[PDB]
């Protein structure tokens, strides 16, 4: 996902390669620069 | 824009292109990119300062034996002013929606 | 573009304003997990070495993009220049187990040992700063041994980040910061 | 009250608007007439904002005090070129007159664009408002607005010769400083030429 | 064979025309890229013929005697003001170049158009038709004519510190008179730039 | 075949005007980016070394070829001898980055390093002349950096090439310019 | 496409081994060599 680029498998298991990740029951920051406001606040001429 | 209430001021933002030497004042900045924009209800006022150069990408860092700035410069005027006197304007940086950088590099620093 | 600044909202103005056009962006290279995912260097102790990020040089690409974060998430890779042979202990082992070769022990191997290791720390995250300077002594990521430890080298894999936090470039004395670039 | 005015790659903002004031027309009457024989052409690189002091509105100033400024001006940018390298031309104005004090300032001026201004006498002051205009009062705005087309006998001109366009800045009601306002106000001018055609090119000096 | 070019509000005509040489393309690549972030605008006015003289081609020229003149070169007209009002631009070239003597003269020139030129070795002379180029040779014509875009490792140009374009006239067989022909022939260049876009205004001098 | 020579309008008569026959003809080994797809080796300085193609000497197979393009486009790949281990930096770079690890560095091993690197260059193509004798100094293929370099070998992938330059052979004093061929 | 001769893919991805060219909006002198004019000017005897 991040500086990888070979195009076949991993030899190894992911169980092996890295952590296994849970869950219980870029984001915030790409939403933030989303909603920003890009125009004019009042009215145009010309 | 800091100032009170009573205290009001026209301000003046231009871009100067790399080839000549940067306007001493807004008469002469005038015939730059530019913005022109006064005080009042709304405190702050953003512009854009333009990507132009012969290349399509620029150089971060800046090299020692570049005298003259390859890209530019940015100048802000005072037009005028009404009782704003010692007033403070505090200005702030942001990345444009088309702000790129590439080429990762360690250089120290 | 007028706006309310006391507010925090952001803003963010375009060309278009006074006439140009947005162009397109590729930003890749300013992604977490891709800048963060590289070796770094550290300069290590003779024997026992505590893996832990912090040891980065704070002015290093790594170890300054690293601190810009205050929570973060990572799996890790070491390169190893070592005599003798290498183990590996999780975090919250008894420093002892250091010379106890059924603990991941890498035999030697020219020119250097490469490995993949978890994350293994008792937290959900760990941190870059921590109000309670110093750092609690449960964030790390374990440790190695060797009979001398000549070159260690640290790689953050699947990187996360979590609240941006001051990144800040050298402070000209000049108008502007030079530095000799590259030339033919 | 925002308004921000955009003539080429130049904007003006302003919070303190009353709006702008068409002079004599909405549009521009036709530009290819038989006097320019299809040779004219549009120059959009000349339609930006340029800026000139006009004066400083102080509290000696008493009715009738004006200032005048005949249109075209000294230029130095691409527009005053224009004027060196075509015979004819012709434009309308986009005028922005400012004068900055504080709320707490009295007092008025009235900005008008007239038309073929050979000297105004002082009872002709009076009726100034029969000319496109304005009026600044520091009580409600700093900025005055104002657009016109181009006018005259002929359909393109001769700028060395003649001045279709006179900007004047009239006092009404002298100026107050009251303790709180500002002590003096100085009166600026932006200006866009709008609408510049140009015919007959001028052999360069060599 | 007769030929009437038109650039802006000026023509040439030749009556001993050869065609005219298109080099590298036969049209302009994009003029709107990332570089100028949708800045940039076409100045028309600027098309359009303006003239030189290159040198005197006489019978003690031999083979390998060239002239050279470096694109653009000093404009007295709208092209040249546009060098000190913009800081970017590109064009391209509609050259043609004239080297009157009669039907009784004898030799030959080759005239090129050649991109970053710093110098040319004797040898290299020898292909120098590997450019865009075209011959004149009195026995068949008096008119030369050359079409190229505008290249470069940039999208646009800054021409204070750069020539993209090299005019080169070369003698290959030298000038016979033999008594009936023109006792010598004065080399002229008539060029208009192309698709002339600029952009980043610079400020006045004021 | 007789026509207007003034004119530059390419003309190829053919043997057919005689009665011959014009045959076949396979030009892969005169194809632009098949002839530059090769190593050709430059003499190194001892320590940093920009990538610059112009250093390929201008009689060899492949410098040659190159100065015939004025503008030309390549991916680059290097083959290096070395001591220590060499550091690779990308065009715009801090002359100071090729010491710094985290930028591409290739450890040691015997007897050469081999790298793929890529354009790096702020323009959209390259040039072999430049009417400004001497080159921008931004055009580069980065540099690189190890405690002794012995040798040093490009090539060139990708290869494109625009507005041909004169491409000259050896002049000879004799009528022939003659050379002994291999034989038995 | 030049000098390679390889039947198996790349073990690296393609954005690794080599850059990527981007689009905005032997060409040139093999259309001049194939238009080139190949007959005779005037007419032809036997």
């Amino acid at each position: 996902s991040g500086n990888t680029g070979s195009i076949i498998n991993n030899y190894y298991m992911q169980q092996y390669q890295n952590s296994m990740d849970t869950q219980l029951g870029d984001d915030w920051f790409s939403k933030l620069a989303s909603s920003a406001f890009s125009g004019l606040f009042g009215a145009l001429l010309a | 824009f800091t100032g009170p209430t009573d205290a009001k001021a026209r301000y003046m933002i231009a871009y100067a292109p790399p080839g000549m030497e940067p306007p001493k004042t807004p008469e002469a900045a005038a015939h730059c990119i530019h913005a022109e924009w006064d005080t009042g209800l709304n405190s702050k006022f953003t512009f854009s300062i333009p990507y132009l150069s012969a290349a399509d990408y620029a150089y971060t860092a800046s090299d020692t034996a570049e005298t003259t700035n390859v890209q530019g410069w940015v100048c802000l005027f005072q037009i005028t002013h009404g009782k704003a006197d010692g007033d403070a304007l505090v200005v702030l940086a942001s990345a444009g929606k088309d702000f790129e950088l590439r080429l990762p590099v360690d250089a120290r620093t | 573009t007028t706006s309310a600044g006391e507010s925090a909202d952001p803003v963010t103005a375009t060309v278009e304003n006074y006439g140009g056009e947005t162009q397109v962006q590729r930003r890749q290279h300013t992604d977490v997990s891709f800048i963060l995912d590289r070796f770094v260097k550290v300069t290590p102790k003779d024997q026992i070495n505590v893996l832990d990020l912090m040891q980065t040089p704070a002015h290093t690409l790594v170890g300054a993009l690293l601190r810009t974060a205050t929570y973060y998430f990572a799996d890790l890779e070491v390169a190893v220049k070592h005599e003798g042979n290498l183990t590996w202990v999780p975090n919250g082992a008894p420093e002892t187990a250091l010379d106890n070769t059924t603990n991941p022990t890498a035999y030697h191997k020219a020119p250097l040992t490469r490995l993949a290791l978890p994350y293994t720390a008792p937290h959900r995250v760990l941190a870059t700063a921590y109000n309670g300077r110093t750092l609690p002594t449960s964030f790390n990521y374990g440790a190695i041994k060797a009979t001398r430890v000549t070159e260690l080298l640290y790689r953050m894999k699947r990187a996360e980040t979590y609240c941006p936090r001051p990144l800040l470039a050298i402070h000209p004395s000049e108008a502007r910061h030079k530095q000799k670039i590259v030339a033919p | 009250r925002i308004l921000t005015t955009r003539n080429g790659h130049t904007t003006s903002t302003t919070q303190s608007s009353v709006g702008v004031t068409y002079g004599y027309a909405t549009t521009e009457d036709f530009v290819s007439g038989p006097n320019t024989s299809g040779l004219e052409t549009r120059v959009v690189q000349a339609e930006r904002f340029f800026k000139t002091h006009l004066f400083d509105w102080v509290t000696s100033d008493s009715f009738g005090r004006c200032h005048l400024l005949e249109l075209p001006t000294d230029h130095k940018g691409v527009y005053g070129s224009l004027t060196d390298s075509y015979a004819y031309m012709r434009n309308g104005w986009d005028v922005e007159v400012t004068a900055v004090g504080n709320q707490f300032n009295g007092g008025c001026l009235l900005v008008a664009m007239v038309p073929e201004l050979c000297s105004i006498n002082k009872r002709e002051l009076y009726q100034l408002t029969l000319f496109p205009h304005q009026f600044i009062n520091p009580r409600t705005n700093m900025t005055a607005h104002i657009t016109v087309p181009f006018v005259g006998v002929n359909r393109y001109d001769q700028y060395k010769v003649h001045k279709p366009w006179t900007l004047v800045v009239m006092v009404v009601a002298p100026l107050t400083v009251n303790t709180e306002g500002a002590p003096q106000i100085k009166v600026y001018a932006n200006i866009a030429p709008t609408n510049v055609h140009v015919a007959g090119e001028f052999p360069s000096k060599e």
